[PDB]
């Protein structure tokens, strides 16, 4: 519930109407970046887990289909 | 000149009645608009497929 | 007869390609083999299945431009 | 003179919940997955409210009367397959919402991470049974191996599934009654989301830092709102490509026959959203011990709140926990598929080593893991 | 054997993402059916009303179903009657009942063919290398009378003979009735026979489309109009 | 060793709470403990962690995180928050181990 | 001081006809309205049908 | 982390609620073969055989 | 109806609307009792129990 | 410390069953209002036990009615707490309602 929450001392905000200022404030420019660097700070803990399930969906397909095959 | 936003929010948007008016009409006449739109780009896709293309042949 | 299959001539124009030919010479070793008639249950399913795939595919690719 | 929104007593309810309602100013979007499930659930309710003014549960007219709904009721094809294809957006739904729950340290909320558990017991419940209401060849084989699986437990299996079946097989009672208890179901899932959100607005909401929210903190309206509204109507675009372009790819073709007690089917698989526990079910060769394995599968999802030993909520400063989560996410993706895959080699032992691995991570490797990190921080 | 074919994609004209079905292909095989496969098989889904405005107009579905002969009573001195059928008659069955289905053909039950693209994997593309994939069985294997050498079929042994070849039928529009082009038009009818709001399905889809393109990047626009206040917003910290 | 010291140097740049400005005692989860440690803090020591707090919530509501120079660096890394909660676990643990008896 | 205080620049974030510091405003204010209340008005005709 | 309750007043809390825990555990057994009209006990006892 | 008289339709959607209808009522029953509660119960006399009550 | 007032579950049913103050002198009429809940519960699950045999189907409900009364264990006893349990529902509302004229009752 609100005015009741927390202890806060010395802190000024400023803000702007949502008719004063643009929606969209250098989509692209700042966008394309700062994607990147999230993606950059991610992928070595998101990534690799799905690369090796990745090859074991692979590696056990084709030990699928290579027992089907007729041993000679 | 006064712009085109200037005059829709003086004359439309400015109220919350005449707003609803003007999004009641719109989608009157965009139903309209969208639709016959819309089918036509479908029998444009699918021309000589649909029924409406070849009740010519066997209609009489 | 007078009037011709289509899907016959496309199937004639795929079994000369390399993959589907290297297939079917599988398959006469295979067919001459089990006729050779040593007395053992093996048969010839898996590289009729191989040619069939290949020569399909080619068909596939193939088919339907001839078909009213 | 006074405000009407503050005084009257429901409107006071619904703006404490929705409007006045204090909300972290940086949560993400996974923290749209919950008004999504209950805006599908609602679309579960209509659909299937829709649904049932034709549908006659009978074993003569079940399949029959689905075919109707498809060919003679006017879109009735649409309100059917928004049915089916809205089930599988619920349980990827349900996903998304405990995995956000499991990353972002939202456990330690234990009683409403508790009431969540038996919330997605009664949706997987209401899910199978559904399932089992068109009568097709999948439905009632499905059936009949869930319930002699059910079968095994010492000295009640026969007598509870003889009870739960109405008869000594699969038959036209437990069809009524199964369509009986799935109608009613999802009505007592409602009342528990209703005291989910109770116990979640007693004890406020979760942020991705896992910090105290309460120093920046803004109201409900019109922020999040507006993302709510953006995230359903992203759920709907999904919903409604899957409906209108691809309407039988989730589900599986052998739907489309009439059941037959005497034919079986080579491949007795579950809905996909079942298909990680029934590798469980098949990761051990002794019955008893895979129903055991299942339930306490879900349970210690249950008990996730007693094993955290790090003194971090979320995960956005842990990486070797986030790295052991995300190998755990994966895991669970071959599970599904393991669960997709017939009794072959070599996906005996690829499910066994997926079931142990999964025991693995969520009993032992995370605790120690977040030891691990405590030490590297100096924490102790 | 345990070993598994695979049916290959052909090229069908609805298998597009708006693409619709061809009308002309799907009254063609209706024909293909009501000569050749209703003989031996069931459509107990499918009514003669659902031809109109389809493949058929109202007369001449009504003409369609003015040959068929369909049981119905009982009258007034209490016992079945037989009459000319009706638009609101559904396709005919050729046997009273699934045992005398199996004891006609050899064994096997004929299956309704109504769900039958959408009861098996790969859909029509099994149908056409089910129906065109008839073939001499290989070295070794022995086929017992009554079974047919099919490749496409599970097992394959099939119960059903060839049931096509190069002219089975007369086409009423002037087209060559090679056995290819009988199997795809009766592979398009069948595709039309499991979902018929397939044309109506697909013209949702393009005005769900249309509509949800126009609809996300201005709800976004509202969002991010709404959520500008925070996103602009600068903190400052001044103690004394 | 030094080696542990920059292995540990490492993971604080690893882990990711230093590019928020945040010291690492705020991101202390806030348990009973914590917050009698938090309530006998002096007033300059709060004003400072709630407001590293709030900067730290408005960077992620924007997805961001603050330029270089103003980071958090292991060692100016303060530990403020250590001699509280040690006497609150001490007398905690003092408490318990009475009522045990 | 409390005069010490004063508002950043936010020339990243303002329209281009209020970006001009030394003109008033009451002037464009209109044109702004409805173009987010056009955007507004176009998604609820977008719903409603 | 149970390690709070090891201690002489929680065992002599355990070793006072041993009778009122047994007797409530022979209310839950009674009641439910009681319940169950389960033919292991109720064959056991007099009175009760009367319908068998 | 859903057809031009009462048939399998009208008997069809009656039996859903008759199963789902106790839920609202159930609910609408939790309202009731909600506005009841903010004032206290009436009692015989018509007075204001508040003077005694248990 | 105690659970019957700081529970956020149990804090719901004290605040309306337990705690709650109501007139020392209200008749038995007041019963009918707590009655007519305990009737929609008892039509509930008794209709949850005619809808795991009920067959809506125009050839076959009046046979499954029959089939729950002759076939269906104690069916008859439930089918019939049902008829006459919306018939107890409905006096139970009439005085309700008589009681709500009565005395005063709507200017709630
Ligand atoms: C190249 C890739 C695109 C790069 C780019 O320009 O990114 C811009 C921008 C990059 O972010 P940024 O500029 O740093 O600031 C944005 C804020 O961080 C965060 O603000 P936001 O604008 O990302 O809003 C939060 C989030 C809120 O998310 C939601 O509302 C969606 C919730 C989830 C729905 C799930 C449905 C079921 C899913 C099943 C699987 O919004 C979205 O996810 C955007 C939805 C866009 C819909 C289509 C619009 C056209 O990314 C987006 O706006 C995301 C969409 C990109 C397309
Ligand atoms: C999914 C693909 C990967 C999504 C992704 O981007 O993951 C990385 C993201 C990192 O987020 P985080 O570290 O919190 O933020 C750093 C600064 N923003 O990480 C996250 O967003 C973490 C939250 C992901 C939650 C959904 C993923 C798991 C879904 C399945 C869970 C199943 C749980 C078990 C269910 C049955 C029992
Ligand atoms: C050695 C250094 C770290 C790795 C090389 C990267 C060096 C980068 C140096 C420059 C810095 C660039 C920016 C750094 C951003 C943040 C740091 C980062 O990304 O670190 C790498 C990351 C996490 O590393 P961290 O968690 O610290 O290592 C564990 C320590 N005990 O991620 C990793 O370490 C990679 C983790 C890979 C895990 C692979 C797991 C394989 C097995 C998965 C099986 C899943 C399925 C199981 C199925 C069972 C049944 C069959
Ligand atoms: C028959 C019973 C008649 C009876 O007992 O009447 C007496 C009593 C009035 O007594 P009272 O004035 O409260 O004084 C208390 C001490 N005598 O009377 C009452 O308490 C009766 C109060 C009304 C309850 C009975 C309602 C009867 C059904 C009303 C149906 C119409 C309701 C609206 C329908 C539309
Ligand atoms: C009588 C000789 C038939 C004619 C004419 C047609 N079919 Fe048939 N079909 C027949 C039998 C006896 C069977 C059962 C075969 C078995 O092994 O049990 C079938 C089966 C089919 C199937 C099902 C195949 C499957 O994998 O389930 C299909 C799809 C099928 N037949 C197609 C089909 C078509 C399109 C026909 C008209 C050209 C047709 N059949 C005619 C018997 C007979
Ligand atoms: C029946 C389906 C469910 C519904 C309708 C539902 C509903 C909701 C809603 C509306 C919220 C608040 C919004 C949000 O945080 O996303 C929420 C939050 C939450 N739910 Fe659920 N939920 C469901 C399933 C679950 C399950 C299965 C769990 C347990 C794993 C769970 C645990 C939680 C938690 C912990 C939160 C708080 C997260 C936070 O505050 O950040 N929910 N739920
Ligand atoms: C109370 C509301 C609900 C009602 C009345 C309802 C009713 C029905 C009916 C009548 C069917 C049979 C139609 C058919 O199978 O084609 C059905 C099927 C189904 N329902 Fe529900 N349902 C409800 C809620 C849910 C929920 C919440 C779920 C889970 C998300 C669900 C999952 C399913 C599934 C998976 C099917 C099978 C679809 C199919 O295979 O055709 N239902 N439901
Ligand atoms: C669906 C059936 C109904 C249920 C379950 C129900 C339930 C209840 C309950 C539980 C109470 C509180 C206990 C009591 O004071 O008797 C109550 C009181 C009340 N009900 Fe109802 N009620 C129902 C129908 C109605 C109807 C139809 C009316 C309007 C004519 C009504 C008007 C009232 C009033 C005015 C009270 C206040 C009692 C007083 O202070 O004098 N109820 N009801
Ligand atoms: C969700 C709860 C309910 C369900 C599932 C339900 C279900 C049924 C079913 C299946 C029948 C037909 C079986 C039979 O006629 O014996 C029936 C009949 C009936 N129900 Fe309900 N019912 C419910 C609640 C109610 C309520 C609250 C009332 C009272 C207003 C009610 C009044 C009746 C009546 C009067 C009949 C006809 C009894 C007769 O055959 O003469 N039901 N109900």
């Amino acid at each position: 519930e609100f005015g009741n929450l927390a202890r806060i001392r010395h802190v000024i905000s400023y803000s702007l109407s949502p008719f004063e200022q643009r929606a969209f404030p250098s989509y692209f420019s700042k966008g394309i970046p700062n994607v990147l660097r999230r993606t950059r700070e991610r992928i070595l803990r998101v990534a690799p887990p799905f690369v090796v399930v990745y090859l074991i969906y692979t590696w056990g397909n084709q030990e699928f289909e290579q027992s089907k095959r007729k041993n000679p | 000149s006064p712009t085109i936003p200037s005059r829709l929010y003086s004359l439309l948007f400015r109220r919350t009645s005449t707003f609803a008016l003007t999004i009641a009409v719109g989608a009157l006449f965009f139903e309209r608009a969208f639709d016959q739109g819309a089918d036509a780009i479908y029998e444009h896709i699918n021309e000589g497929k649909l029924w409406k293309h070849i009740k010519h042949k066997y209609e009489n | 007869e007078e009037l011709v299959d289509p899907l016959t001539t496309v199937r004639e124009h795929c079994e000369q390609l390399e993959k589907c030919v290297k297939a079917r010479e599988r398959l006469e070793l295979c067919d001459n083999r089990v006729s050779s008639r040593s007395q053992t249950e093996e048969d010839c399913t898996e590289e009729l299945f191989d040619f069939l795939h290949a020569r399909d595919h080619c068909v596939a690719h193939k088919l339907f431009k001839n078909l009213k | 003179m006074t405000n009407m929104r503050k005084t009257h007593p429901l409107f006071k309810i619904i703006n404490h919940s929705f409007i006045d309602l204090p909300a972290p100013s940086n949560i993400s979007s996974w923290w749209n997955f919950g008004s999504l499930l209950g805006v599908c659930l609602m679309v579960q309710i209509i659909t299937g409210l829709f649904l049932a003014m034709h549908y006659t549960s009978d074993t003569m007219t079940a399949f029959s009367s689905v075919t109707h709904i498809c060919r003679d009721v006017n879109y009735g094809w649409l309100i059917r397959y928004m049915h089916a294809n809205g089930a599988s957006m619920f349980f990827i739904c349900l996903f998304l919402h405990v995995g956000r729950g499991l990353y972002y340290g939202s456990y330690t909320f234990m009683e409403t991470w508790n009431i969540g558990v038996l919330l997605l017991f009664a949706v997987m419940a209401t899910a199978f049974m559904g399932y089992v209401l068109p009568w097709g060849q999948m439905s009632f084989w499905g059936a009949t191996v869930i319930t002699n699986l059910l079968s095994a437990i010492p000295y009640i299996g026969t007598t509870l599934v003889e009870w739960i079946w109405g008869g000594f097989s699969v038959d036209k009672a437990t069809l009524t009654r199964f369509f009986a208890f799935h109608f009613i179901l999802p009505f007592i899932i409602a009342a528990l989301a209703i005291v989910h959100l109770l116990f979640l607005h007693e004890t406020g909401s979760n942020n991705p830092t896992g910090l105290n929210s309460d120093a920046d903190k803004i109201p409900f309206h019109p922020y999040y709102t507006i993302k709510d509204i953006l995230g359903i109507l992203i759920m709907f675009l999904i919903l409604m490509t899957l409906v209108l372009f691809f309407p039988d790819m989730l589900g599986d073709p052998d739907n489309y026959m009439p059941a037959n007690p005497l034919n079986t089917p080579p491949h007795i698989k579950p809905e996909w959203y079942f298909l990680f526990a029934y590798a469980i079910l098949r990761s051990i060769p002794n019955k008893l011990g895979g129903v055991l394995a299942l339930i306490l599968s879900i349970l210690i999802l249950a008990l996730m709140p007693f094993l955290h030993t790090s003194k971090q909520r979320s995960l956005m400063f842990r990486p070797i926990t986030q790295i052991l989560y995300w190998i755990l996410v994966a895991n669970l993706l071959i599970l599904t598929w393991i669960g997709g895959q017939p009794v072959e080699h070599p996906f005996i032992i690829i499910g066994q080593l997926a079931s142990i691995s999964y025991f693995s991570i969520i009993l032992i490797l995370m605790p120690i893991s977040g030891i691990i990190e405590d030490k590297m921080l100096k924490l102790y | 054997s345990d070993l598994e074919l695979h049916p290959p994609s052909y090229p069908w004209s609805h298998r597009g993402l708006l693409s619709s079905l061809d009308h002309t292909s799907i009254r063609r095989g209706f024909q293909v059916y009501k000569q050749v496969c209703s003989s031996c098989h069931s459509m107990d889904y499918v009514a003669y009303r659902h031809l109109v405005g389809v493949c058929y107009t109202e007369e001449e579905a009504k003409a369609l179903a003015e040959e068929v002969e369909v049981q119905d009573g009982p009258n007034d001195d209490g016992e079945m009657f037989m009459r000319p059928g009706k638009l609101s008659d559904y396709f005919p069955k050729p046997y009273p009942n699934p045992e005398a289905a199996r004891a006609a053909n050899n064994g096997a039950l004929p299956p309704d063919l109504s769900y039958i693209v959408r009861a098996r994997h790969g859909g029509e593309d099994y149908v056409f290398s089910l129906l065109t994939g008839y073939c001499e069985p290989p070295t070794g294997v022995s086929l017992r009378e009554g079974l047919y050498f099919n490749p496409y079929f599970p097992g394959q042994a099939i119960g059903m003979a060839p049931p096509i070849y190069t002219e089975v039928l007369e086409y009423d529009d002037g087209t060559p009735a090679t056995m290819s082009q009988v199997a795809k038009d009766v592979a398009t009818f069948l595709r039309w026979a499991s979902e018929p709001e397939h044309d109506h399905r697909k013209r949702m889809g393009l005005k769900m489309l249309l509509m949800m393109g126009l609809l996300l990047p201005l709800t976004y626009a509202m969002k991010r109009h709404k959520w500008s206040v925070l996103k602009s917003r600068k903190l400052a910290y001044r103690p004394p | 060793s030094k080696w542990l010291d920059g292995f540990r140097k490492w993971y604080y740049n690893a882990a990711g709470f230093n590019k928020l400005g945040l010291m690492r005692d705020d991101t202390l989860h806030e348990t009973e403990d914590v917050k009698e440690a938090i309530r006998r803090l002096p007033e300059d020591l709060y004003n400072d962690r709630m407001f590293r707090i709030k900067r730290a919530l408005d960077l992620t509501m924007r997805h961001q995180i603050l330029p270089k120079d103003q980071w958090t660096k292991y060692e100016e890394d303060k530990f403020y928050l250590e001699p509280y909660l040690k006497e609150v676990i001490r007398e905690r643990k003092e408490r318990e181990e009475w009522a045990k008896k | 001081s409390h005069t010490d205080v004063k508002v950043p620049d936010f020339s990243d974030y303002r329209r281009a006809e209020v970006l001009d510091s030394t003109k008033s405003s009451k002037e464009s204010s209109e044109a702004r309205k409805g173009f987010s209340y056009l955007v507004t008005a176009t998604t609820t005709v977008g719903v409603a049908y | 982390m149970l390690s709070r309750f090891l201690g002489p007043r929680y065992r002599e809390l355990a070793r006072n609620w041993i009778p009122t825990a047994g007797m409530w555990g022979t209310v839950g057994a009674v009641g439910l073969v009681w319940a169950t009209d389960w033919r292991l006990i109720l064959d056991w006892v007099p009175y009760i055989n009367g319908k068998f």
